[PDB]
């Protein structure tokens, strides 16, 4: 049992997440060069940000 | 559901329901600890200092 | 008078289920002053002897009067054409073949789509035209 | 009774099993009550059965159906398998019973 | 000696399964979309075998791999959209093979009928994650909204969606699992496929009347073989007729333009295989709700078996229960057409309407249908 | 199991049948075939059909009904 | 008995060449599974 | 609220239709000469245009035309070469946050796919490029936005593309913007699909021998199953 | 008279080996036929229009 | 000259015709509403898709003929 | 009643097959291989599935997508090497087997 | 084989393909290959029939 949920869990993370993406989890955004006025759309966590 | 609505049935569940629920702990057990469920595992002592 | 200006105001070629609706709803009252007086003149032996030739004679004249109302109304949808008579003609035809079939009679069913088909057209002329089949005294 | 008999009737009709011969207790699904009656039916009424429901095979496979004059009538259709399965579904009910208690 | 097609075994095997197997001699048409959805899956397997040669897999290289199939692979787009255009015959085959088994009571096969379920699911989700591989702006948009549906399931919704997004969002990870599954799963289905004709075998198969067959059963070779050939050759010149007339026909063009995760397509709708699905998910307001009855749907047919009623295996003789079966599938129809249309006044009363008469017609006026024709008959 | 000897026991069930080459493939195939055709058709429609009129005029309304939604209101311009 | 029950009629089913009952078959053999290997061979080709 | 595209007669709408060669080689005219410098065309490259609409001499002198960014030489740096048959069509800007700055915040589509990308195909294109019309009353156009009614929106970022005389054909072919938008839709339409006249004859060949074939099989059924189908039963119980 | 049928028949169809050679011999020809036939067809359908047809105009 | 474009005349040529003629009106009366009102958020983009429409459906099948 | 083992069709194929095939007690560890081989390939295509979800298989990207899963997946590597030497371990048992079946004259077979 | 003139990114792609489908294949094939032994049963160390002991 302890052999088994040890190789299952191992598949089971190499399904989940890499370590690049958690890498990109967080962003920075370097404000001042959004002008007043403007909406700025960047891509963080594969979705917009605005 | 018609036929098996009777005395011997009854008896029939009253005696694999220690059975059942014997199991079931078995299956409650084994999810948590496969999953390794930090609500229920952080109750039980030992297993708690692996958080 | 309620239902022929029911079925007047819905646009021709539009609305088909309500312009079905209305067909069928002068179908049915044709049909119940055709049973009632089949009732009076030819007596039937029991009141459910009654009630079935009425429900008969009613149903036939709501399935006539339904099936030319929705196949003029799809007619006019589909080829466009809102105000040819034609569409009439071919409503007219298809309760024919209603009532043939109803009379299980497939002479009844010819005969009657030539001639209702016909009277079907014709009135649809005189709705274009301005044909009075009544006129007021204007001599 | 005569307007649930016409009704009854007029279902027959609706239904094809006359137009191809068949009586109703020959359109019946084999359940396994429905096999054992079948299994008690008495040699004559088997062979019937079994050559009818061919005929009826064989007109489906054409898709065609019998000529009117042969369709079965509504008063002349014979609930051969009804007792049969009548007594077969009793016994299972005793069986039932017996078991439930 | 022995004849080696009933002695050895391989050929054993393959003789009982399609040159001696025992077959009614009054099955329809409608039994041929079953074979004619065994020679799908084969030419599913080869055309996408001929077109994996060619696709990448990458978020960088999907799209110009699919464009590179089209335009300078040779014959490139005569097996792109064979596969693309056989997927929907694939399906087409699948509701009507699913509507033969309600209509003539094939369901009392159980076991049969169960596998054939799983099948169902299985080849729903080999579609969804292929339509996802092109990259498209729908493959994108579409995985992330049906994705997304997962995360409605309590408490492990969330961790389950982005356990299967490889992320946060869809992205390079989703499209590289889903490559890899949809290459994986047809071949579990033709195992599963050959589960269900064991068991098919076991019972035999129904026949139109829904009577047993057994005194007018004929031999499948001489017979069925042919009538199966030509169903096929009747398949191949629909599925033809889209590839080289009509090539884009059932597809939406937005798949023709690269995804881009910032800006969503106008209209976001699935394959149309599976619109009925997004309409009865769309008509229940809540979200797990939504969810619970797209699975409901197909589960539904689980149920079949039980909820039959009628002393009479099939619809053939029952008149009221072919008006509902029909009343059916014309609401299946509008729940395609509702689940293309937005999302507004008049479509959203209508597939509302639409999944209740779904559910209304399987679960209650069909057994009930089929007690009163019990009734009507004196049985 | 399931094999051609034991299927099934019937009896006095005589079956007489020609051979493919002494007989047309198609026989009547016009004369016989479009009647049998109407017919079938003419058992059917009644069942089938009235479904998908109820669908078509659905799809009419609601396809009506969402162009006379999109359309302008006068009123809400009227002050 | 079985003296008493005779082949039905197959004439309308009958091909033209073995109509006939007082003409042998053997004649109009070839002709006939000529014609149908020839759709046979025909449909081979196209295939 | 959007206005469908009409269903202009294009050659091509034929169930076995080919489309004119000489239409999409004066598209391709229409394109390097005026939508190249905003829109490109990454999927299609000379080597296409070599037994369709240009020789394979006159590709090679088109692509020799224009210049093409060069792997790096043993310095390292970067060099222009005059093109080649093998390069794809030069796109108009290095990156797409470059053309969106050039074209006001818009980025100019790839005209590869667009005809198949838009609803309408070829139709929507036409329409859209002939149908620019002064902004309807009671309607604001934002700067650098130009009303076109077919556009969804109403409101796009190009300004009118094709005027009379915008390019001289070598054809001679008159100039005129119906013209114009004619020739680039056809051209659009072998980008998007340049399998559409061999698709044609292979649906052709295919007509026609499915029609010999589903008779002949057809006819093997039957012949087949007329033993069944002429089958005679006769129950004679004892 | 044997008709053209049986001696067809007789000549090729009887056996299979002879059968399947008139197969193979008769799929060369008929790859060979329809496909200029059909070539032909779809020519004549689109002519002025295939590049083919107007290559001339714009080579040597 | 001026190489008057087959659109031209072929839109002029649809503008003369009942359908064409009736949303023009509509159009030019919407204008009208329109204009008056200072403050008024309607727009007569809805008539000019209505004429354009029936416009452009005969320049459908008008326009490809001259263009050759 | 019946046992569902031996009645049921796939579980009578399973029984068969597997649980209760008439074996010779004297088959020594030579002939334990063959499952060893089962096993290898059941292992084997799990480890390439895996390792597939991660695989580019464009020229680009290939071998750093080989690098990505050794590096950033999650158990990547293990997945990884687990499948390089189970192909040795396969070919290992695939010789092995073949030298069974000559040694012992399992070719009659 | 190779796609090309060479071995290349066709070779890599279609390898990759090849090496996804082949070992299905050997898992239809290893069935196939038990059918048949079980036709025969098992061979022994010895080499002589264990019909007597199984
Ligand atoms: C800059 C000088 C341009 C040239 C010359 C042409 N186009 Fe263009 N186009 C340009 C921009 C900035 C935009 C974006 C407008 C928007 O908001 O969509 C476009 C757009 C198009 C489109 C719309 C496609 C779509 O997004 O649905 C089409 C169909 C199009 N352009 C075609 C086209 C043609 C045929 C041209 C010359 C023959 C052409 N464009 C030139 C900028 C410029
Ligand atoms: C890849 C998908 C499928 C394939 C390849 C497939 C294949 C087949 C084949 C070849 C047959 C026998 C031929 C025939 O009866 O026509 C069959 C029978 C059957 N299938 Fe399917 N099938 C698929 C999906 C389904 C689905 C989705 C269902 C139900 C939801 C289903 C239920 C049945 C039933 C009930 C039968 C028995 C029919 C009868 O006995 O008359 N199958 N299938
Ligand atoms: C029943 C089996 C299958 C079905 C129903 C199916 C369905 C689909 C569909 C609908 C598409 C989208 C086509 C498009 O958007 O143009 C697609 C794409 C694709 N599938 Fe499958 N598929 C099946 C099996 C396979 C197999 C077996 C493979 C590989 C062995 C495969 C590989 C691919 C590839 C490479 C594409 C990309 C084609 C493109 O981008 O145009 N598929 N599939
Ligand atoms: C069944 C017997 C199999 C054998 C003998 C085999 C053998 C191999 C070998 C020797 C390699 C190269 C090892 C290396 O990385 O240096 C490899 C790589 C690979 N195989 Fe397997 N394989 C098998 C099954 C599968 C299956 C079923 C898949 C399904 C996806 C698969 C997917 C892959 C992938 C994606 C790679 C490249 C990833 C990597 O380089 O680590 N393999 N295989
Ligand atoms: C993936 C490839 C293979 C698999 C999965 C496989 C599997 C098996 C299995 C499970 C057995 C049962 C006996 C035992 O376990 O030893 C067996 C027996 C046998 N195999 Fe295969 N094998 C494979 C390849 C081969 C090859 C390459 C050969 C010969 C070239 C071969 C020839 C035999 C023979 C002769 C036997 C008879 C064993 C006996 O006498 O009991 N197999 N195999």
């Amino acid at each position: 049992a302890y052999a088994a949920k040890n190789a299952v869990s191992q598949f089971v993370s190499s399904m989940s997440a890499s370590a690049d993406v958690l890498a990109m989890s967080k962003i920075e955004i370097k404000l001042s060069d959004i002008p007043e006025g403007k909406n700025m759309a960047f891509k963080w966590r594969g979705k917009p940000l605005f | 559901l018609s036929r098996f609505l009777g005395p011997r049935y009854r008896e029939l569940a009253r005696n694999w329901i220690p059975t059942a629920s014997m199991w079931g702990a078995v299956g409650a057990v084994g999810l948590v600890w496969a999953t390794d469920w930090r609500l229920i595992l952080d109750w039980v002592p030992y297993i708690n200092g692996k958080f | 008078k309620t239902l022929l200006h029911k079925y007047s105001d819905i646009p021709e070629g539009t609305e088909c289920h309500r312009k079905a609706y209305a067909s069928t709803s002068i179908g049915g009252a044709t049909g119940l002053i055709v049973s009632a007086y089949s009732i009076a003149l030819k007596p039937p032996a029991s009141f459910l002897e009654g009630v079935a030739r009425t429900g008969r004679y009613t149903f036939t004249s709501a399935a006539i009067g339904a099936i030319f109302g929705l196949t003029s109304c799809i007619s006019a949808q589909v080829r466009e054409k809102p105000d040819d008579p034609l569409n009439y003609f071919i409503g007219g035809c298809a309760g024919g073949l209603t009532l043939g079939a109803r009379t299980r009679s497939y002479g009844i069913g010819a005969a009657a789509c030539a001639y209702m088909g016909l009277t079907a057209a014709l009135v649809k002329m005189g709705q274009l035209e301005g044909w009075q089949v009544f006129a007021e005294p204007k001599v | 009774s005569k307007w649930l008999e016409g009704i009854r009737k007029w279902y027959y009709n609706a239904a094809g099993f006359n137009k191809l011969g068949l009586m109703r207790d020959d359109t019946i699904y084999e359940d396994d009550d429905v096999k054992e009656a079948i299994r008690r039916l008495p040699e004559n009424l088997y062979n019937d059965r079994v050559f009818r429901i061919k005929r009826a095979l064989d007109l489906t496979m054409r898709q065609q159906i019998l000529p009117k004059e042969q369709w079965t009538k509504y008063e002349e259709d014979k609930f051969y398998l009804e007792p049969y399965l009548k007594e077969v579904i009793r016994e299972r009910k005793e069986r039932e019973e017996w078991a439930k208690k | 000696m022995t004849n080696i097609r009933k002695s050895h075994p391989l050929m054993k095997i393959i003789n009982n399964a399609f040159i001696d197997l025992p077959a009614p001699s009054n099955i329809s048409s409608w039994w041929n979309f079953g074979s004619l959805l065994g020679i799908c899956l084969i030419l599913q397997i080869l055309t996408g075998l001929f077109l994996a040669m060619h696709y990448t897999s990458d978020t960088t290289t999907a799209f110009s791999s699919v464009t590179h199939i089209c335009r300078d692979v040779n014959y490139g787009w005569v097996i792109r959209y064979l596969h693309a255009n056989g997927a929907s015959m694939f399906f087409i085959c699948l509701f009507i093979h699913v509507g033969r088994g309600l209509y003539y009571g094939s369901y009392m096969f159980l076991e049969t009928w169960n596998i054939g379920v799983v099948l169902l699911f299985t080849v729903m989700a080999t579609a969804f994650m292929g339509y996802v591989l092109p990259w498209g702006q729908m493959s994108f948009w579409g995985a992330t909204v049906i994705t997304n549906l997962l995360s409605a399931i309590p408490y492990i919704g969330t961790d389950l969606v982005e356990w299967i997004w490889g992320g946060f969002s869809v992205d390079k990870a989703t499209l590289t699992r889903f490559f890899a599954f949809h290459f994986i799963l047809p071949f579990i289905i033709t195992a599963l496929a050959a589960v269900h004709l064991l068991f098919l075998h076991e019972t035999g198969s129904n026949n139109p009347t829904g009577i047993s067959s057994d005194m007018d059963k004929i031999p499948f070779h001489p017979y069925y073989t042919i009538k199966d050939i030509l169903g096929a050759l009747f398949m191949m010149l629909i599925l033809l007729i889209l590839v080289l007339f009509s090539p884009d026909l059932l597809g939406d063009p937005d798949n023709y333009t690269p995804a881009n995760p910032l800006n969503t397509p106008p209209h976001i709708k699935p394959e149309w295989y599976f619109l009925f699905a997004y309409a009865i998910l769309r008509s229940i307001p809540n979200k797990l709700g939504g969810v619970l009855a797209l699975v409901a749907s197909i589960l539904i047919l689980i149920l079949m078996p039980m909820l039959h009623t009628s002393k009479q295996r099939s619809m053939m003789f029952r008149p009221l229960s072919q008006c509902l079966f029909w009343m059916l599938v014309a609401d299946l129809i509008t729940l395609t057409w509702i689940g293309g249309q937005p999302v507004e006044h008049p479509f959203i009363i209508i597939g509302q309407l639409a999944s209740i008469l779904y559910f209304l017609i399987i679960l209650v006026l069909m057994p009930i249908t089929s007690i009163i024709e019990n009734n009507l008959l004196k049985w | 199991g399931r094999e051609f000897g034991h299927l099934t026991r019937m009896r006095h069930v005589i079956t007489y049948s020609l051979s493919p080459f002494e007989q047309r493939a198609f026989p009547h195939y016009f004369t016989k075939g479009i009647p049998n055709v109407l017919r079938r058709t003419r058992a059917c429609i009644l069942r089938v059909a009235p479904p998908f009129v109820v669908f078509y005029l659905v799809y009419t309304w609601g396809t009506q009904e969402f162009e006379k939604s999109k359309r302008k209101n006068p009123a809400a311009y009227e002050n | 008995s079985h003296t008493d029950i005779r082949v039905p009629d197959f004439s309308d089913y009958r091909r033209a060449e073995v109509l006939d009952s007082t003409k042998s078959s053997k004649e109009s053999s070839d002709a006939r599974k000529g014609f149908s290997y020839l759709i046979t061979a025909t449909t081979t080709v196209g295939v | 609220l959007e206005l469908h595209a009409p269903s202009y007669p294009w050659s091509h709408r034929g169930l076995l239709s080919s489309l004119d060669h000489t239409s999409i080689r004066r598209g391709f005219q229409v394109y390097k000469q005026v939508c190249s410098s905003c829109h490109s065309m990454d999927y299609v490259a000379y080597r296409h245009l070599v037994g369709v609409c240009y020789t394979e001499e006159e590709a090679k002198a088109l692509a020799e035309e224009v210049e093409v960014q060069d792997g790096p030489n043993e310095d390292g740096e970067m060099f222009m070469r005059p093109g080649k048959l093998s390069d794809y069509f030069p796109k108009p800007y290095p990156n797409p946050e470059a053309a969106r700055a050039a074209n006001n915040g818009a980025l100019p589509p790839d005209l590869s796919y667009i005809v198949r990308a838009r609803h309408g195909g070829e139709d929507y294109v036409f329409s859209l490029l002939t149908g620019y019309c002064e902004p309807p009353t009671g309607v604001s156009l934002r700067e650098g936005l130009y009303f076109n009614p077919y556009f969804p929106g109403q409101a796009i970022a190009m300004a009118p593309p094709i005027y009379n005389e915008v390019l001289e054909f070598d054809d001679g072919t008159p100039a005129t913007m119906s013209q114009v938008a004619k020739d680039v839709c056809t051209f659009l339409r072998w980008a998007s699909e340049p399998e559409h006249d061999h698709r044609k004859r292979m649906g052709l060949k295919m007509l026609m021998m499915m029609g010999l074939l589903l008779p002949l099989v057809y006819a093997m059924k039957r012949h087949k199953w007329s033993v069944l189908k002429s089958r005679k039963l006769a129950y004679r119980p004892p | 008279a044997p008709t053209l049928t049986a001696r067809l028949y007789s000549l090729l169809f009887r056996r299979t080996s002879t059968f399947a050679l008139t197969i193979a011999v008769g799929a060369l020809f008929f790859e060979r036929a329809f496909d200029q036939g059909a070539d032909a067809i779809y020519e004549h359908i689109n002519q002025g229009k295939l590049w083919k047809h107007i290559k001339h105009k714009y080579e040597n | 000259e001026e190489l008057v474009d087959p659109l031209t005349t072929v839109r002029e040529q649809c503008e003369q015709i009942e359908k064409c003629i009736k949303a023009r009106e509509r159009l030019e009366l919407c204008d009208q509403r329109v204009s008056s009102r200072s403050q008024t958020e309607e727009d007569c983009t809805e008539e000019l898709f209505d004429f354009l429409h029936a416009r452009d459906h005969c320049v459908a099948h008008k326009l490809f003929n001259s263009l050759k």
